[PDB]
DNA sequence: ATCGATCGATCGATTTTTTTTTTTTT
DNA sequence: TCGATCGATCGAT
């Protein structure tokens, strides 16, 4: 038979990572060292360590795969049983990798079978578990039933004759649904490439499949490194038929690398709570103590921009934190909060944004008159593909624990608008007219990009006239900090010469004091604290409160308040301690006279 | 046998030796507080069961199809002997269970929770009505025109008045024991999604007892099992066997409780 | 002379889809 | 018109 030479191949390969496989190091048995506890039946394996030791299996290996394949389960079993008390239950699931070669869609014909050749493209209509009983055991009806055999093929075939006795060879056996081998896939279709490009036909469909550890961790809208094993498929055909009958196409593949949807949250390789969320201690000590750290952080992000400096000492206000408490079942307690701009005709009003969602993630931007009103709902369908009304989804809550601001926030119609007039505080949204009581959650924060009336601050008539819309929603925006246009030559000269350094393509920026990645990772770890108040501003901010509408005495309360203490305990975050201070409150208090009096005429 | 007679033999050891709430212990009155509003739906506590004899989680799983009959028996042979009037209305009982320690949500479940212990919840929608079914396997010979005897599978033995004869048969309306159904789709919550794509689905079975309790667009709370459709149609395939998934219904907690609700402590 | 395998006469089992008129919502 | 059913028949033993 033809694979006994993989299977001494294999072997060999076996009996070499038997001891070690890279520098008296292994690589490829604590994997299994992990299976070894629940044998969840997954080694990949790289196919460069083929070329490296096993010398050029891949022509061994990349044509006649199919009927070598099943020889290489029997390859991992040979492994596995080696070390530990082994049954046969192994089994073989593989998500190979490390292979050169990525071809596509259109390089395909009769040829090209029991290969591994990479793929890519996008998901689409995508399709869900599907079980199967592969197996069981079947024979005849007298006494001699017990059946391991292969009844696993794709075609399925009940008839099967005997074993011990003779017997009737029509007559089944019943099944077994008890003892037997059950696994699990799922199936999709595949479009066209977007990294292959070409005119004229169609985005020509292919199927596809994948195995059950490969299952649910694929998903729409992603591009692949995928197998290239493709299959014989177990009207309008009218050639010759034959017998001692007409297929279609289809295809298969067991590796994924379910690229370019990827982040990794935060896991100096050093001591800390946990493995790497904070092991940068030997600089975050440092990024927790300096007492220029404020303006050091101020200027470490906007570099390529100048104007004003209220905003880059505030705005990290909303990637900040908020309480995160321990209480009992009175209600939700809330922890980020909005922010608004406004402003004169380009002072870049849009760059702050644009980057900032590729700043953090989760939190994607755009804006809903992109589309229709399907910001906040779903695309209201009322044909029949399903059930004739479907609207689970959005725009603006597929940003959940994450932000996703808009721009031209004030010609947007009165429908999204008046749902913002309560989604954002009582952060549960609710509908009718399609909706199986209609019961959301989104949670997150805003940003504002409001534009005047007639583009211009002519102070003739009050902020809430200078925009003349309704009113409520004015209050809940707990900061404004509007950039305001002039007429003077010196700052326009200096944005001038800052693109002197954009294009002066050595050195076409200035100098720094902190870099990107170590100020990211110290934000995400300043959340996880458990902030704690016990100091006597939590004591005596009722007075700061007080003279605070002292000043107000002559809109209003105490929705600002709840800003006021979260703001502050924000600031206290970003001092990398718990224990609530004084200080933080003095400063939230500037900012809170700093917008009101901004809003002041 | 020797073993596996001690099942309900725990439980009529357990019914009246396990205690709490300061004596007196429900399930002592809880199955008479039962017979008495003739519900016959009695439902057991898992904790309960961990508090007295643990033993029972390892022995479940290999069949609890027959762990919950080996628990009918006891219900049956306790009330129809001590209540002997009782058997008139219904004559049959089955047990519930409300206690799980573990919320199995959607999108989460495949062939290795296959026919055993579950929970998991959802949303209901559009399903069929109320249906009964058969019960038992009762024929009418044809040929000599006796009845066969009483007896998813078939059975159709060689034995019978007839001489045993008469291979063909026919069927009446009526004599034989018919039992309620009824049928729901569950659909998962849109609060707990994969934030804003398609949801994922399976069916459930529930039985005669429980039907007219369920209703479109409600909150849930069942164990369940899960099923196992034993062929649709094996044959040359697709690029899959044409198999399918239930889940077969136990016990159902709903969420609102738009009813007078909680059972009493003693004090 | 007993018995299993193959041939062949005998039996019963399958064959329904593209427009319209109301209806909810943009 | 297609399929298994059942009964008969021809060499082996
Ligand atoms: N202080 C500044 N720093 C950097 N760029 C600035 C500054 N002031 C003005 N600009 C320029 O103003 C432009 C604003 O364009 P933008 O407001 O994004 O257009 P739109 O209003 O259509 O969104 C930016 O492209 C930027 O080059």
């Amino acid at each position: 038979v033809k694979d006994e030479v993989g299977i001494r191949a294999q072997k060999l390969f076996q009996d070499f990572l038997e001891e070690f496989k890279e520098d008296g190091e292994i690589k490829y048995t604590r994997p299994a060292a992990s299976l070894e506890s629940p044998d969840r039946c997954t080694l990949e394996v790289s196919f460069e360590d083929v070329e490296k030791y096993d010398q050029n299996l891949a022509t061994a290996i990349i044509e006649e795969y199919y009927h070598i394949y099943p020889f290489l389960c029997q390859s991992v079993s040979n492994y596995v049983k080696d070390r530990i008390g082994l049954k046969t239950q192994k089994d073989c699931y593989v998500a190979f990798t490390e292979v050169p070669t990525r071809h596509k869609v259109r390089d395909l014909t009769t040829s090209k079978i029991g290969t591994l050749i990479r793929i890519s493209g996008q998901v689409v209509r995508t399709h869900p578990v599907h079980p199967e009983l592969v197996s069981g055991v079947f024979m005849c009806l007298d006494c001699q039933t017990e059946i391991r055999n292969v009844e696993q093929q794709f075609k399925f075939t009940n008839p099967t004759i005997c074993r011990n006795p003779v017997c009737s060879n029509r007559k089944r056996f019943m099944l077994d649904v008890e003892k037997s081998l059950f696994l699990d896939f799922q199936k999709i279709r595949i479009q066209e490439t977007q990294a292959e490009l070409p005119r004229g036909c169609i985005p020509r469909a292919v199927e596809i499949i994948l195995r059950s550890e490969l299952v649910e961790t694929v998903q729409a809208g992603d591009r692949y490194d995928f197998t290239g094993t493709l299959i014989v498929v177990p009207l309008a055909g009218v050639g010759t038929r034959a017998e001692n009958l007409n297929y279609r196409m289809a295809f298969l593949a067991c590796s994924v690398q379910a690229t370019t949807a990827r982040f990794g949250g935060t896991d100096t390789a050093e001591d800390m709570k946990k493995q790497m969320t904070d092991a940068e201690w030997h600089k975050i000590y440092e990024m927790s103590k300096d007492r220029n750290l404020y303006q050091n952080l101020i200027s470490s992000l906007f570099p390529s921009i100048y104007g004003n400096d209220e905003v880059k000492r505030g705005i990290l206000l909303q990637q900040f934190g908020g309480v995160a408490k321990t209480t009992t079942e009175k209600t939700s307690l809330r922890g980020d909060i909005n922010v608004c701009i406004v402003g004169d005709p380009s002072t870049a009003k849009s760059q702050f944004l644009k980057q900032v969602s590729d700043f953090s993630p989760r939190a994607i931007y755009t804006s809903g008159k992109a589309s229709s009103a399907a910001g906040l709902t779903a695309a209201v369908v009322r044909d029949e593909e399903s059930f004739d009304f479907v609207i689970e989804a959005g725009a603006l809550m597929l940003a959940d624990n994450g932000i996703c601001c808009i721009d031209e926030f004030d010609k947007m119609d009165q429908r999204d608008q008046v749902a913002i007039h309560e989604a954002m505080e009582q952060q549960t949204i609710s509908i009718a007219r399609a909706g199986v009581r209609a019961t959301l959650n989104a949670r997150t924060s805003i940003l504002a990009a409001a534009n005047p009336i007639n583009g211009r601050y002519d102070r003739s008539k009050s902020l809430q006239q200078n925009i003349q819309l309704s009113a409520p929603i004015m209050s809940r925006f707990d900061l404004f900090f509007i950039l305001v246009d002039e007429c003077n030559e010196v700052v326009d000269y200096a944005i001038a010469r800052k693109i002197v350094d954009l294009h002066s393509n050595i050195e076409e920026s200035v100098e720094r004091a902190y870099t990107r990645e170590e100020v990211l990772r110290y934000v995400t770890f300043a959340r996880q604290f458990k902030p704690v108040i016990s100091q006597e501003a939590g004591h005596m901010l009722v007075e700061n409160y007080g003279h605070l509408r002292q000043r107000d005495t002559g809109r209003i309360t105490v929705r600002q308040l709840e800003s006021m203490i979260r703001l502050s305990e924000a600031m206290a975050k970003l001092e990398c301690s718990n224990r609530v201070l004084e200080r933080h409150v003095k400063e939230a208090f500037r900012l809170l006279n700093k917008s009101i009096i901004r809003v002041e005429q | 046998l020797g073993p596996r007679t001690e099942i309900a033999n725990r439980f009529q050891s357990f019914l009246r030796t396990f205690v709490d709430e300061r004596g007196a212990y429900t399930y002592r009155d809880r199955i008479r507080r039962m017979c008495e509003q003739n519900m016959s739906s009695f439902v057991v506590s898992y904790t309960d069961l961990a508090n007295k004899e643990h033993v029972l989680a390892y022995f479940l799983p290999e069949a609890p199809f027959q762990m919950l009959e080996i628990f009918d028996k006891v219900a049956k042979d306790m009330v129809l002997s001590i209540f002997p009037t009782y058997e008139r209305v219904t004559t049959e009982i089955h047990v519930r269970i409300s206690e799980l320690p573990l919320i199995e949500e959607l999108r989460t479940f495949r062939k290795l929770h296959l026919n055993q212990l579950v929970r998991t919840l959802g949303v209901v929608t559009a399903t069929t009505g109320v249906l009964p079914q058969l019960s038992v396997i009762k024929y009418d010979c044809v040929k000599c025109g006796y009845v066969l005897g009483p007896f998813n599978t078939e059975i159709k033995p060689g034995s019978c008045p007839e001489c045993q004869s008469t291979g063909p048969f026919s069927i009446n309306m009526e004599q034989t024991l018919y039992r309620n159904y009824q049928k729901i789709t569950l659909q998962e919550s849109p609060g707990r999604i994969p934030a804003g794509r398609i949801p994922r689905s399976k069916d459930v079975i529930l039985l005669a007892d429980l039907c007219d309790q369920c209703k479109p667009g409600d909150e849930l709370e069942v164990t369940g099992i899960y099923t196992n459709n034993y062929d649709g149609s094996l044959n040359t395939d697709q690029g899959f066997p044409v198999f399918a998934t239930v889940i077969i219904a136990n016990h159902v907690v709903v969420k609102d409780s738009k009813q007078v609700v909680q059972s009493l402590t003693d004090e």
